[PDB]
C-alpha cells in the first residue's frame, strides 16, 4: 500500500548509512520528497559552506531519475541562477542502479570538479573558461555569503 | 497518491511558460530570474476579441506561496481593468469571485489561473464594461 521496496530501501540506508559530507533528511509531509545539505568538497571554493539541496523521487522512478535542485545560491558552471542543476546522470545516462546516492556524491563530484566546457553551462562558464582564477574567487565569495549560515 | 512537491511543480510551471501553450493568448514567467523560492510571477493576458478588453495586453503579478499548488497563489492585475471580481482601485483579484480560485484543486496552475481570468473578460458581466484608458497601471 505504501512504497515501492526499492524506495524505503534507499530512504531507511540513508538515515542509517549517510554519504560522507551530505545529510539527507525526509519531508515531514512527503516520503518522496528528501531535504539535502551537501557540504562544500575539500579543496573546492566551496568548501566550508553548506548548500541545500531539495531531491524528489517522482512516481515513475526508478524509470524517471529523482529531481533535484539547489536551494542555495552557488557560482558554478553547472548550476543555474535557479539553483537546477546540468548533470547527465540526471537527464541522458540514468538507469535504475544509480540510486540516489549515486546523484548525490556525483553532485558534490561536480562541485569539487566544474564543467566549464558544459554546451548547456551558465555564462559563470564564460568566466570559468576565461579567467578561472577570477571566477573560483567569485565561487569562494558566493560561498561566504550565502552558504555559511 | 504521489504528490509533487511546490518548488518541483513551479519548475515545471516554469518551463511549461517558456515553451509557452495553446495560442499564446496567455502567458507567464518569473518576475526575478534569481529568485530560487520561484514565488513570484509574471502573467500575461491578451483581452479577448469583440470585448472592451480587446487588443490589450494585460499584465499581472501572480504569486504561489508555501502552501501552492495545495493552496491558490495570489494574483493582482498591474493593468487597470474594470472586471467583475477585480478589485478596480487596487487590481487585487477577490478569490471569492473567480471560480478557479474560489474553488482551487491542486491540478491547477497558473495558466489554468490565466485563461480563466481571460475566458472570464468574454462573460456578459464583464464585456461591456468601459474600460479605463490604455496603459494605466496600479500602484505597488
Amino acid at each position: 500500500a505504501g512504497l515501492p521496496r526499492r524506495i524505503i530501501k534507499e530512504t531507511q540506508r540513508l538515515l542509517a548509512e549517510p554519504v560522507p559530507g551530505i545529510k539527507a533528511e525526509p519531508d515531514e509531509s512527503n516520503a518522496r520528497y528528501f531535504h539535502v545539505v551537501i557540504a562544500g568538497p575539500q579543496d573546492s571554493p566551496f568548501e566550508g559552506g553548506t548548500f541545500k539541496l531539495e531531491l524528489f523521487l517522482p512516481e515513475e522512478y526508478p524509470m524517471a531519475a529523482p529531481k533535484v535542485r539547489f536551494m542555495t545560491k552557488i557560482y558554478h558552471p553547472n548550476v543555474d541562477k535557479l539553483g537546477r542543476i546540468c548533470l547527465d546522470i540526471l537527464k541522458d545516462k540514468w538507469s535504475p542502479a544509480l540510486q540516489i546516492r549515486t546523484v548525490l556524491l556525483s553532485i558534490q563530484a561536480l562541485l569539487s570538479a566544474p564543467n566549464p566546457d558544459d554546451p548547456l553551462a551558465n555564462d559563470v562558464a564564460e568566466q570559468w573558461k576565461t579567467n578561472e582564477a577570477q571566477a573560483i574567487e567569485t565561487a569562494r565569495a558566493w560561498t561566504r555569503l550565502y552558504a555559511m549560515n | 497518491g504521489v504528490k509533487v512537491p511546490r518548488n518541483f511543480r513551479l519548475l515545471e510551471e516554469l518551463e511549461e511558460g517558456q515553451k509557452g501553450v495553446g495560442d499564446g493568448t496567455v502567458s507567464w514567467g518569473l518576475e526575478d530570474d534569481e529568485d530560487m523560492t520561484l514565488t513570484r510571477w509574471t502573467g500575461m493576458i491578451i483581452g479577448p476579441p469583440r470585448t472592451n478588453y480587446e487588443n490589450r495586453i494585460y499584465s499581472l503579478k501572480v504569486e504561489c506561496g508555501p502552501k501552492y499548488p495545495e493552496a491558490p497563489p495570489s494574483v493582482r492585475f498591474v493593468t487597470k481593468i474594470n472586471m467583475n471580481g477585480i478589485n478596480n482601485s487596487s487590481g487585487m483579484v477577490d478569490a471569492r469571485s473567480i471560480p478557479v480560485l474560489a474553488k482551487w484543486q491542486n491540478s491547477y496552475s497558473i495558466k489554468v489561473v490565466l485563461q480563466e481570468l481571460r475566458r472570464l473578460m468574454m462573460s456578459k458581466e464583464n464585456m461591456k464594461l468601459p474600460q479605463p484608458p490604455e496603459g494605466q497601471t496600479y500602484n505597488n
